[PDB]
C-alpha cells in the first residue's frame, strides 16, 4: 500500500506533465490555424 | 534454508524485472516524446 | 467531509432586494458579489466573513438585466431596461457615466476581460451596441431584423455571439460588421452564452429547456454541436436563464424554473447536482471564478443563496 | 520486517488484471532479463546465512550429535531414538534352576529375580497410588487445564481477528486511494489522447491552408513577374 | 519469520513489478502501433 501510493503521486504528477505538454501543444497547433486564417484571408483581400 | 534460497531467488529475480522494468520505462518514454513531438510534414503527392 | 471552504457557513441567504434578482455576478478574484434586481438597485456584498452589503447603487430609472465587473474589479457594468447602459464607481459607490443610444430593452452586454475594453449590449430594438468605457456615445452597433437575449466576445475579442428569438446563435465579426455563422440547432428563445475558460466551449440555454454546448475552435466540422444536456426544464415565466462554467470548465450550472439550479459534468453529460432551495425560477447560476466550489444562485425570490460543491 | 525499497508502478485495485498471456509474457520477460543479469550471492536483500552446528553457541555437542545422527537416517521425520529396557519392568517370570547349576550361580539368580520383582512391585505400587491421586482429582484437574487451554486458544484467535482487522483497515484505505487516483489517471490519460488526436488534426489543417497560401503566394508572385516584364 | 516477512515483500513487489512491466510493454506496443499508422497513413 505504501509502494502504491508513492506510485500513484508519480505516474500522477507524470500525467500530469504529459497533459500539459499535449494541451501547449494543441493551443500552437490552435494559434497556428489562426494566423494561416488570417494569412489567407488576406491573400484572398489582397487577390481581390 | 529453504526459506533463505527461496528469498535470494527472489532478490535476484526481483533485480532483474527492476532492470527490466526500467528500460520498458525508458522504450517508453522515448515512444511517448517521439508521439508528442510527432509533427505532420507536407504530404507532396506522387509526382 | 462536512465543508471545505473559507465561508462562514455551508449556506447563506442573502436577502434584501424588494423585487426580482436577474443577474448576479462575481468579482474576477472570487471577493466581492453585486447583484441587480428589479427593484432598480445594485446589491453589493462581500463573499467571505460575515458577508455585509457594504453598498447600494441607485440611479437606474427601471429593471436592471445586466451588470459586469471590470478588469480588476473597480467598475461595474449594469444594463437597464431604461434603455440605457451605464458605468460605475466603486471607491465612492457613485455612477461614471450612463451610455445611451439604444431604443428598446437592453438584455446583455458584456466586457471584454483581456484585449481592449468593450461593453457589447444586445438590445431588443435588433441592435448589438459596442461601445467604448470612456465616452458616452457607441462606438458601433450591428443591425439584426429580431431581438437579442445573448451576447458573448470571442477570446480573440473580434467576434460577437448573439443569440436572438430566430433560434439559432450568431458569432459576427466587428470589422466587417457581419455574420461570420450560425450555429443552429436550437429549437426556442436563447437565453446566455458563456465562453468556457479555457475558450474551446460555449454555454448555450434557450426556452425549451435543453442546454447545449458547441465549439468555438477555428478547426471544427460542420456541425459544431458537442452536447445537449437536459434535466433542467423550464418555468412558467419566460426569463432569461444565465448559466455559466466552472473554473476547469469541467462543470454546467444552469438555473431553472423549479427553483433548483442543475449543474451537469460538461465532460460527459451527467447530471452531477440538482441543488434545491428557491421558490421561484432561478435566474442566475455562477461559480467561483477562483476555483473554490463556491456555487452562487440569484432567483426571482428577492433572494441568493451561496453555497457549496463537496 | 521487510527492507525492500524498490518501487513499481502498479495501482492493482485500478489497473486492469493482466491476463494469462500477458502474465506469460511478463514471466517470459523475467526471465530474460536473469539469464542477462546473472544472480549476485552477496546481495544486500538476501539474509545473513544461518550458523553451522560449530558456530551455533546454543548447540550442543549432545545436539550436535543428535542432529548429526537424524540427519544420517533416510527418514529423519521418521527416525526414532532407541527404546529403553523395557523388559527390566515386565513381569518376571520363575527361574528354573538346573540340577547341574551351583548353589551360589542359583542364589545369585534368585537374588537377581527378587530385586526385579520388587522393583516391579514398587513401580505397581506407584501407579496405584496415582490412579487413585488421578481418580480423587481427575475432574479438577482436566477442568483447570481445559480452561487455560480455552484461554490461550481464544487470546490467539483475538490477536489474529485484531491482525486481520487491522490487514483490512489498510487493504480498504489502499483501495479507497488507488481508487482516486485511477479516476484522476484515467481522465487525465483520455485528454491526453484527445489532445494528441485533435492536434495532429489541426496540424493536417494547418499544412493544408499552408499549401492554399503558399499556391496564392506563387498566383501572386507569377502576375508580380508578368506584370514586370510587360512594363 | 524474517526471512518468511521478507519473502512475502518480495513476492508483493514482483507481482506489482509484473503488472507494471505488463503495462509498461502494453503502452509501448500502443504507441509504436500508433506510429506505424501514422506513418503508413500520411494523410488523415
Amino acid at each position: 500500500r505504501a509502494s502504491e501510493e508513492q506510485a500513484i503521486q508519480r505516474r500522477l504528477e507524470a500525467l500530469r506533465a504529459e497533459v500539459a505538454f499535449v494541451s501547449t501543444r494543441e493551443r500552437k497547433a490552435q494559434e497556428l490555424y489562426r494566423k494561416l486564417r488570417d494569412e489567407l484571408e488576406e491573400l484572398r483581400l489582397e487577390q481581390a | 534454508a529453504r526459506v533463505r534460497e527461496e528469498l535470494a531467488t527472489a532478490l535476484y529475480q526481483h533485480d532483474a524485472a527492476v532492470r527490466v522494468i526500467a528500460r520498458l520505462t525508458r522504450e517508453r518514454d522515448e515512444a511517448r516524446e517521439a508521439l508528442a513531438r510527432l509533427t505532420v510534414t507536407g504530404a507532396a503527392p506522387a509526382a | 467531509t462536512p465543508r471545505t471552504s473559507n465561508l462562514k457557513a455551508p449556506l447563506m441567504e442573502l436577502s434584501g432586494h424588494t423585487g426580482e434578482i436577474f443577474t448576479a455576478k462575481f468579482d474576477p478574484t472570487g471577493t466581492l458579489i453585486a447583484s441587480g434586481s428589479m427593484d432598480r438597485t445594485i446589491m453589493l456584498w462581500r463573499v467571505y466573513g460575515d458577508c455585509e452589503n457594504y453598498g447600494v447603487l441607485n440611479g437606474h430609472k427601471a429593471a436592471i438585466l445586466d451588470l459586469q465587473w471590470s478588469r480588476d474589479g473597480d467598475i461595474l457594468f449594469s444594463a437597464s431596461a431604461d434603455m440605457h447602459l451605464a458605468s460605475w464607481d466603486l471607491t465612492t459607490g457613485q455612477r461614471i457615466r450612463r451610455y445611451i443610444g439604444h431604443e428598446e430593452i437592453i438584455n446583455a452586454m458584456d466586457v471584454t476581460q483581456r484585449g481592449e475594453e468593450l461593453l457589447i449590449s444586445g438590445s431588443d430594438d435588433g441592435t448589438i451596441g459596442i461601445w467604448d468605457p470612456r465616452t458616452k456615445n457607441a462606438v458601433d452597433y450591428i443591425e439584426t431584423d429580431f431581438p437579442i437575449t445573448a451576447v458573448a466576445v470571442s477570446e480573440a475579442g473580434n467576434e460577437i455571439y448573439s443569440g436572438g428569438i430566430d433560434n439559432d446563435i450568431k458569432v459576427w465579426d466587428i470589422r466587417k460588421k457581419a455574420v461570420v455563422h450560425t450555429m443552429l440547432g436550437h429549437n426556442d428563445t436563447i437565453t446566455t452564452l458563456r465562453v468556457s475558460p479555457d475558450g474551446q466551449q460555449l454555454l448555450s440555454y434557450a426556452m425549451d429547456s435543453t442546454a447545449r454546448t458547441w465549439d468555438i475552435r477555428p478547426f471544427a466540422p460542420t456541425d459544431r454541436h458537442i452536447r445537449t444536456f437536459d434535466g433542467a426544464p423550464l418555468g412558467l415565466e419566460k426569463n432569461l436563464i444565465r448559466g455559466s462554467w466552472s473554473k476547469d470548465g469541467k462543470k454546467i450550472a444552469v438555473g431553472a424554473g423549479d427553483g433548483t439550479v442543475v449543474i451537469w459534468g460538461s465532460d460527459t453529460g451527467k447530471l452531477l447536482y440538482k441543488l434545491p432551495g428557491h421558490k421561484g425560477t432561478v435566474n442566475c447560476a455562477e461559480f467561483a471564478p477562483d476555483g473554490a466550489p463556491i456555487i452562487l444562485s440569484a432567483s426571482s425570490d428577492r433572494t441568493m443563496l451561496l453555497g457549496e460543491l463537496i | 520486517m521487510p527492507a525492500i525499497t524498490t518501487v513499481h508502478e502498479s495501482l492493482p485495485y485500478i489497473d486492469p488484471e493482466p491476463t494469462p498471456e500477458q502474465r506469460a509474457a511478463a514471466e517470459a520477460l523475467i526471465a530474460e532479463e536473469r539469464a542477462k543479469v546473472p544472480d549476485d550471492p552477496y546481495h544486500a536483500l538476501l539474509p545473513p546465512p544461518l550458523p553451522p552446528l560449530n558456530e551455533s553457541r546454543h548447540l550442543t555437542p549432545i545436539l550436535q550429535n543428535e542432529l548429526a545422527r537424524l540427519a544420517s537416517s533416510p527418514d529423519p521425520q521418521a527416525a526414532k531414538m532407541d527404546a529403553l529396557d523395557f523388559s527390566r519392568y515386565e513381569a518376571p517370570e520363575m527361574p528354573s534352576i538346573d540340577s547341574s547349576q551351583s548353589l551360589e550361580e542359583t542364589a545369585s539368580q534368585l537374588w537377581e529375580t527378587l530385586k526385579q520383582a520388587y522393583t516391579a512391585q514398587a513401580y505397581l505400587s506407584a501407579r496405584r497410588a496415582h490412579l487413585a491421586l488421578l481418580d480423587t482429582h481427575g475432574k479438577n484437574a482436566w477442568l483447570i487445564g481445559n480452561w487455560h487451554l480455552e484461554g490461550e486458544v481464544k487470546a490467539v484467535e483475538k490477536e489474529l481477528a485484531e491482525t486481520k482487522r487491522e490487514i483490512d483497515r489498510v487493504s480498504l484505505a489502499r483501495q479507497g486511494m488507488q481508487e482516486a487516483a485511477g479516476a484522476e489517471l484515467k481522465s487525465l490519460e483520455e485528454t491526453w489522447k484527445a489532445g494528441v488526436g485533435r492536434v495532429l488534426e489541426t496540424e493536417a489543417a494547418a499544412e493544408k491552408l499552408r499549401i492554399e497560401v503558399l499556391e496564392e503566394r506563387r498566383r501572386l508572385a507569377e502576375a508580380q513577374a508578368a506584370l514586370a516584364v510587360g512594363n
